[PDB]
């Protein structure tokens, strides 16, 4: 019903840094909190960030909280997800998403429902 | 959905509340887009607080002045030897009396005019007149050099409260309203006391207004808001030379001395042609609420005192009595003869006299018409309104009927998914 | 940026944005002086109700007492996002008082289970 | 539910109950005005008092001030369960500004504390 | 503890440290005691507003910007007295309370949206 658009990026050497990014269309981008999801090419789905709606609170998971910043805009209706020290292990196919935390006013939700097209993140 | 409480403090929200108002003068208004808030002019207690604070202010001014006790005499009146035209005659006396000064025993033969209703017959041997407020009150003297000109007052409400002003056009007086506002301060609303006509006042925007309470109640006074106003001039043509005594330490009397000329009445100007024209406006705003082809009649104002069935106002200083019979008889220039008074009994008191010092000269004022205060005859086919006023709220509704003032309730309480720990 | 009351008829998820515009027109001869001690009453009651409950220098203040559907049978979606906080207002005029009350007993609970916790060594 | 007062009677533990039953009650010509400014006057300082201490906006106010066994040498099991908070301030008068400067130091104490915690890196 | 006001003339650095001195003298003829009051209740809407509620010394999350007063802290904190910081950052004032204000709003969504979560 809605359009989830990534960017993704190259390869990147042990230790650099790689930004990836997300933009929206179709629904009122301000209005809904978003996240990451990474899955692993032969693996199952990894929540790896949340963001809320006004980007004001970032929630992530222990291996990722001093390497990964989740940063949002509403005026671009664009998120990004700028990765350091990143590693092999860190190989994976990246999603964002529409869904997870609500802020309060609204009904709970606690889940993802819109789902992006993805984006290769490749570590040498 | 496990909802809690959750408190909000700040919340812009209201309640209707009665509150007291405190005044401002010359030495913002935020637009409430999506709020329709229902208006009563009928239960404004803006209304009633205008009206004692008006009151209120008027002792206060007229307290420290002469007390004119040493005028409650006896009146030796003669007729005015000047030269009085037709309608004139004894509507003004020459009156000679013996009135004290400084020194506690020497007193000072006076003559003075006064007007005709100014004094009342008596069957003394030996004075023919005395004041009609003696036998009722002691009569003040307005302090000189003090105006009576109505000055513009802002009501403010206390910090806690504001007062919602209603900016639709053609509304009526009560019921809903979409386009609103809320200010801290009125607009400057000047304190004009008349009767029958409104004078100096807000004007409507598109059309004549017929406000009123139960309009099928004819015991009620329609108040007519006009959208044009209509020039009324009113001249005292009588070059009055005013003379001054003492009578006594630290008291002035003020009196009429002579009239230089010819003595004229005194009279207003209403345009023939604009006011019919108003006239026309007023009906076919009326027809709405009696029917199209129901006949509507304007008739003088029959019934009362001298107070209500003139049009009663203050030019200049001087307080005139207009008798408004060529503006009120018709059925669907104009010079009306004006009577002028100088002991006033204002709003509905009897033992509140003042006396009017007169004004050296010729008074001139050039007011507007700016709406009208009608009642209608009760008890078919045609329907007979007539000048009708001398409460004095109605001046006051005919401004602050678009002004109400509300509580703010900045507390409230909502569900949110939030929980305290 | 839209003033005092100025939200007051937009929603109530909007309007909860305007709380300190609403909050710093509430403070600001014999009639003034009357006018300004009642300005004072009326602020100083609401602030000592909002401190027995625990929400002292709040604007947003939440609290434990749950909310009972009696009080009004609506979801978030609609209270939040498509109702006024003036037509909130006139639809809990009942049963205010009860939640108030409800939530002095909830601060006297919680201030006596503070109090033996920290006592707790 | 005893009303105002109703715990005066009552010992410190069972009256310790009631707080907000005696605290609502403190805010609610000229002549009429000088006692509604001295009702706000008690109750500002009283408010100001409170916020010196570190205790705004709470009612049971636990501090970091040890008790003197001078000022009262009883133990909790006569203050609070055989003693009423009449007889108690009839003991302790004579040594409450005392205790009034001790939190007032405390709180200060306290506040740099916190500051100097809030400014490390 | 030199009393009320006797700390004016020293360094913020000795002046912070007697706060209470001053507050204790603003509370303690009808005009001037309403006057008094509602002076006292701005003051406290203004730190209520803030998230400084019931502190003398509160930290707040907005950064100070250089073009206020560019000075360092060895500065401010330990040569210049209040009156005269007060005189400096007199043009500034009204904007640096705005931003307190705003930053306060936003914490308290950030708060009802950190108490949201089950
Ligand atoms: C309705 O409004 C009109 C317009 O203001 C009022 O007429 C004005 O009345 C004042 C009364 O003080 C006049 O001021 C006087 O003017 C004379 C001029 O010689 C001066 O000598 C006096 O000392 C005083 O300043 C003012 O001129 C006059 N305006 C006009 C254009 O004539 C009218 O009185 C108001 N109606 C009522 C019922 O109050
Ligand atoms: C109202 O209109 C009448 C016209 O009927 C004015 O009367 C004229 O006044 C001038 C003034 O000197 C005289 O010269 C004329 O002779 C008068 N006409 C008549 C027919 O008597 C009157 O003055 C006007 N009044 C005002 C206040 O404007
Ligand atoms: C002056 O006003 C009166 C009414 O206020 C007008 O009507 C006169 O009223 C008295 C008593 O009610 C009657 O005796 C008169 O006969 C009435 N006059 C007429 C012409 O019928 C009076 O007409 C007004 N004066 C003018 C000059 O119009
Ligand atoms: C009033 O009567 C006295 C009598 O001496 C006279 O001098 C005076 O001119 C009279 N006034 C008028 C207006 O005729
Ligand atoms: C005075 O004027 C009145 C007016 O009607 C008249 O009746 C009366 O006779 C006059 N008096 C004298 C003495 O001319
Ligand atoms: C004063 O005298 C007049 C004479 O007509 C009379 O109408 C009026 O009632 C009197 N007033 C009092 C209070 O006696
Ligand atoms: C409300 O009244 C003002 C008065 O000028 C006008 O400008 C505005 O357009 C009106 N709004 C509506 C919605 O009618
Ligand atoms: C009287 O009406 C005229 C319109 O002709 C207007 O310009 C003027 O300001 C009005 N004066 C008052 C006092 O309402
Ligand atoms: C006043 O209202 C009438 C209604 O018939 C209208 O014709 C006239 O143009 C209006 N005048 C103004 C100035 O709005
Ligand atoms: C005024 O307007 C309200 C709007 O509903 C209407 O009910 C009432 O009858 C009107 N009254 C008059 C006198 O026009
Ligand atoms: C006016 O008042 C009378 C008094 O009985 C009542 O019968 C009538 O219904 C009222 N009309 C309106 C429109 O309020
Ligand atoms: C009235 O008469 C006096 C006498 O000198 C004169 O100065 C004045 O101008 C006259 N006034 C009028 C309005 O005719
Ligand atoms: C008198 O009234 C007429 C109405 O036709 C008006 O034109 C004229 O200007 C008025 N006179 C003055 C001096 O304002
Ligand atoms: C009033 O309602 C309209 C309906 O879309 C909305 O756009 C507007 O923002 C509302 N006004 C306010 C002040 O929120
Ligand atoms: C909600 O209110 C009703 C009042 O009829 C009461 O019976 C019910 O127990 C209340 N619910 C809770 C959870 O307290
Ligand atoms: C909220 O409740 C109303 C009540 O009928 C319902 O129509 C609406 O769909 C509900 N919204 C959600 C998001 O469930
Ligand atoms: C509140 O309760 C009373 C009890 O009779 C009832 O009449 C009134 O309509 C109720 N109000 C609301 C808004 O439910
Ligand atoms: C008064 O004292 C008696 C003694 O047993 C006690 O039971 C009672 O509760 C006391 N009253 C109050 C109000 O505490
Ligand atoms: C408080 O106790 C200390 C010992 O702990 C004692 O030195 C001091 O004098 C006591 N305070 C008073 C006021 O007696
Ligand atoms: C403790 O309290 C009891 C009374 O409950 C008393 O008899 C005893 O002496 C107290 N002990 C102390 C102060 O050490
Ligand atoms: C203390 O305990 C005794 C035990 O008999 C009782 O009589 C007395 O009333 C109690 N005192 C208070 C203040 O409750
Ligand atoms: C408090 O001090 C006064 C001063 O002498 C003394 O008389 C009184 O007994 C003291 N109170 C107590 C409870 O010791
Ligand atoms: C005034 O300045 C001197 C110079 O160092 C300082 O020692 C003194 O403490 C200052 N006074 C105050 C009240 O701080
Ligand atoms: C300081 O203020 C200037 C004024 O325009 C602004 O441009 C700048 O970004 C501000 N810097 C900070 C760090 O707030
Ligand atoms: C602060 O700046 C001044 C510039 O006048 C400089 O002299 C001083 O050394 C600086 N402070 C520190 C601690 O470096
Ligand atoms: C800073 O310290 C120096 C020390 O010499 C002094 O001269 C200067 O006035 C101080 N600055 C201020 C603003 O007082
Ligand atoms: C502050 O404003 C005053 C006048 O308002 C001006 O003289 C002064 O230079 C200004 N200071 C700064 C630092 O902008």
């Amino acid at each position: 019903e809605v359009q989830l658009v990534e960017t993704g990026g190259g390869l990147v050497q042990p230790g650099g840094s790689l930004k990836l990014s997300c933009r929206a269309s179709g629904y009122t981008f301000s209005s809904f909190a978003m996240s990451w999801v990474r899955q692993a090419p032969g693996k199952g789905l990894e929540w790896v960030s949340l963001i809320n709606d006004r980007g004001g609170l970032t929630f992530y998971v222990d291996s990722v909280k001093g390497r990964f910043t989740i940063s949002r805009d509403n005026s671009k209706n664009t998120l990004s997800l700028q990765m350091h020290s990143l590693r092999d292990g860190d190989t994976a196919v990246y999603y964002c998403a529409t869904g997870g935390m609500s802020s309060a006013l609204q009904s709970s939700k606690y889940y993802f429902d819109f789902w992006g097209q993805g984006a290769l993140v490749t570590v040498s | 959905e496990n909802l809690w409480v959750t408190v909000y403090y700040g919340v812009p929200v209201w309640k209707d509340a009665e509150t007291t108002l405190f005044c401002a003068s010359d030495a913002q208004e935020i637009h409430l887009e999506n709020v329709t808030e229902e208006f009563n002019m009928w239960k404004n207690n803006m209304v009633e607080q205008m009206h004692e604070d008006i009151i209120s202010l008027w002792d206060q001014s007229l307290k420290p002045c002469v007390k004119l006790t040493p005028l409650c005499v006896g009146l030796q009146c003669t007729n005015v030897t000047n030269n009085i035209t037709d309608d004139m005659r004894g509507e003004l006396k020459n009156c000679s009396f013996n009135a004290t000064t400084e020194l506690r025993n020497k007193r000072q033969k006076v003559y003075s005019l006064f007007y005709r209703l100014d004094i009342v017959p008596m069957v003394d041997l030996w004075t023919n007149y005395r004041l009609i407020s003696c036998n009722t009150s002691a009569i003040t003297q307005a302090c000189p050099k003090v105006s009576f000109e109505p000055i513009p007052i802002h009501y403010c409400a206390p910090a806690g409260f504001a007062i919602l002003k209603c900016k639709d056009k053609k509304f009526n007086g009560t019921g809903p309203c979409q386009n609103v506002s809320t200010v801290q301060c009125t607009h400057g609303i000047k304190p004009v006391v008349s009767t029958q006509l409104l004078l100096n006042g807000s004007l409507a925007e598109e059309e004549v207004i017929i406000r009123s309470e139960n309009i099928t109640n004819n015991a009620k006074n329609i108040l007519v808001q006009l959208n044009t106003s209509v020039q009324i001039n009113c001249t005292r043509p009588n070059n009055n030379t005013v003379k001054s005594i003492r009578i006594g330490p630290g008291q002035a009397f003020y009196y009429t001395g002579d009239i230089i000329g010819d003595i004229r009445q005194a009279h207003c100007n209403v345009s023939k042609a604009t006011w019919n024209e108003t006239l026309g406006k007023v009906v076919k705003q009326l027809r709405k609420h009696f029917g199209n082809n129901t006949i509507i009649r304007f008739a003088q104002s029959s019934g009362g005192d001298l107070e209500v069935t003139t049009h009663s106002f203050n030019c200049g200083g001087e307080f005139f009595y207009c008798n408004t019979s060529g503006l009120f008889n018709s059925t669907w220039s104009i010079t009306l003869p004006c009577r002028i008074k100088q002991i006033i009994n204002m709003w509905q008191r009897i033992g509140q006299a003042m006396y009017a010092p007169p004004i050296q000269g010729v008074i001139r004022c050039v007011s507007n018409i700016t709406g009208l205060i009608l009642t209608r005859d009760g008890g078919s086919t045609t329907e007979t309104f007539r000048p009708g006023g001398g409460d004095m709220r109605d001046n006051w509704r005919s401004e602050l009927y678009k002004y109400k003032v509300v509580k703010i309730e900045p507390l409230g309480v909502a569900p949110t998914r939030c929980k305290r720990r | 940026s839209l003033g005092f009351l100025g939200a007051a008829g937009s929603t109530m998820g909007a309007a909860s944005m305007t709380l300190t515009v609403q909050a710093r027109n509430l403070l600001s001869g014999i009639k003034q002086l009357q006018a300004r001690v009642l300005a004072v009453e009326h602020y100083l009651r609401d602030q000592q109700l909002l401190g027995i409950w625990g929400c002292s220098g709040k604007l947003i203040c939440c609290t434990n007492v749950p909310w009972n559907s009696s009080w009004s049978n609506r979801n978030l979606s609609e209270i939040w996002d498509n109702m006024t906080w003036l037509q909130w207002d006139k639809e809990i005029s009942n049963y205010t008082q009860i939640i108030y009350g409800l939530l002095e007993e909830s601060q006297n609970q919680q201030e006596k289970n503070e109090q033996d916790l920290l006592a707790l060594d």
